[PDB]
């Protein structure tokens, strides 16, 4: 779908009003926080002293966008013979790895996201997204 | 491995086998969101 | 010596990863092999020499490794100029003793005289740690 | 995760902390066998 | 080899991990701190109130470094007969006495030390190392 | 066993196979003790 | 213990016992780290 992963505040399944929700955050789903990310392609540093430990918002990708961004990677592979000579990017990023599939209420407002529950919604953090496009 | 100069190779272009790598692909923002 | 060549690289590890080049370090000793047979230049002196843990490698593998060092340096031809420029812009070393100056003030001058196309401006954090390293 | 123009930093160049990385190594053809 | 000691704060399942290497400090290995140095040659004082009492970084001496300094010592002992007449340096420094052996991750960066564990690595502090060449 | 006048031999000079034996050695007396 | 002005001492300089103590040694930064 599309939008932003909304969480239920308070109790489980107590969602009854648009004021009973909250935007998720990488604290809530720590898998999408950069001390965990698969560092294939070696982007994030390895100093434990240069890492934020600061959480960031979560965004939902759209099914018609993963097809687009995977093909973005396909441009490189027409040149991997030269890359490994150039000795750059030894492991293809494989965008799907950076994604994580969690299920929740998703939308671009607490009101309409209330009425919109979904199962297996891919999620990404803006900082991680910039790393891949980079 | 493969010998460029030697024989046994083929240069037989055919409209059934046109050449394209990734000329471009769509990134339109409204349809990415 | 050769395992010191890679150490020349990782002074800019905080910039190679910014460049997605050589995403895992070369580790020259790994490519080696430890066997023990008669080693030498000619037979009639290798027949007098038996050694253990002899490090043996292959010219193709040996050729490949030095390229990894070589191909790495290339990307940094322009980057290393900046760090050399960034340091020599002002006194960062003394023949003896100590000198002091507020760190806000100095970095303002760097912001002031560095060439407009300096990678230092474009990657302050990496340049910070690369200096301090 | 560090503040470039913040306080707390120190700039105290010294004799004992004179910069150098890797000028040159000893790679003689005779030395390398 | 060479480089700087490193310690782990997260499992090293694979190389290129987003964290999990930390700079060591004499606070980790109290042996390599200037309260325990053998005061042979009488450099560090004996009065309690004059000892820095602050932890400091640790650095790995290379194998080749040991050889050259120990040779540099040998020049001094050519004058031992004359030196004791002045009554200076009544003991041989023995640069080895200053070192300590510890098996950890060593390397100029976290990234390339992470792949490189080592065994009985000699280490020194920039202070103590200075006390010797002084 | 080898016919220096015979065929099957190969002569392909290249930069990778440069020609050195032992031009100079490092026998500085200070570093020898 | 030794009599400088006494007899018994030996003074035969030779090419094999060239005198030299410790001129200098390798201290260059790169190969020292
Ligand atoms: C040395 C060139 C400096 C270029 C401008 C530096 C800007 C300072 C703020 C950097 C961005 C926010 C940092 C915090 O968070």
């Amino acid at each position: 779908p599309g939008g932003v992963p909304w969480i239920a505040v308070g109790d489980e399944t107590s969602v009854t009003s648009p004021g009973a929700l909250r935007r998720m955050t990488s604290k809530d789903i720590p898998e999408t926080a950069i001390i965990n990310t698969d560092n294939s392609s070696g982007a994030v540093p390895s100093e434990s002293a240069l890492v934020p430990y600061i959480d960031e918002p979560l965004v939902v990708v759209t099914e018609h966008a993963i097809t687009n961004f995977t093909k973005a990677e396909m441009a490189l592979e027409f040149n991997r013979e030269f890359l490994d000579k150039m000795r750059v990017l030894s492991v293809s990023p494989k965008y799907s790895d950076l994604l994580t599939y969690v299920d929740c209420y998703v939308g671009v407002s607490a009101r309409q996201a209330l009425n919109n529950f979904q199962k297996q919604v891919p999620v990404i953090t803006p900082t991680r997204q910039t790393m891949y496009v980079d | 491995t493969i010998n460029v100069t030697g024989d046994g190779n083929v240069f037989k272009p055919s409209a059934e086998t046109s050449s394209t790598a990734v000329p471009s692909l769509s990134l339109s923002p409204g349809m990415l969101n | 010596n050769f395992t010191k060549a890679e150490m020349a690289l990782e002074f800019n590890r905080e910039f190679l990863d910014k460049m997605r080049v050589l995403s895992v370090s070369p580790k020259y000793s790994d490519l080696l092999t430890y066997v023990d047979c008669y080693v030498g230049v000619s037979a009639r002196q290798a027949l007098n020499n038996f050694q253990k843990q002899v490090p043996v490698i292959t010219p193709t593998r040996q050729t490949m490794y030095v390229d990894s060092i070589q191909a790495a340096l290339k990307a940094l031809e322009k980057w290393e100029i900046d760090l050399r420029v960034a340091q020599t812009l002002l006194p960062t070393n003394v023949p003896i003793g100590e000198v002091s100056c507020p760190m806000q003030s100095v970095v303002k001058l760097l912001d002031d005289q560095l060439p407009d196309d300096s990678l230092i401006r474009r990657y302050p954090k990496e340049a910070a740690v690369a200096l301090a390293k």
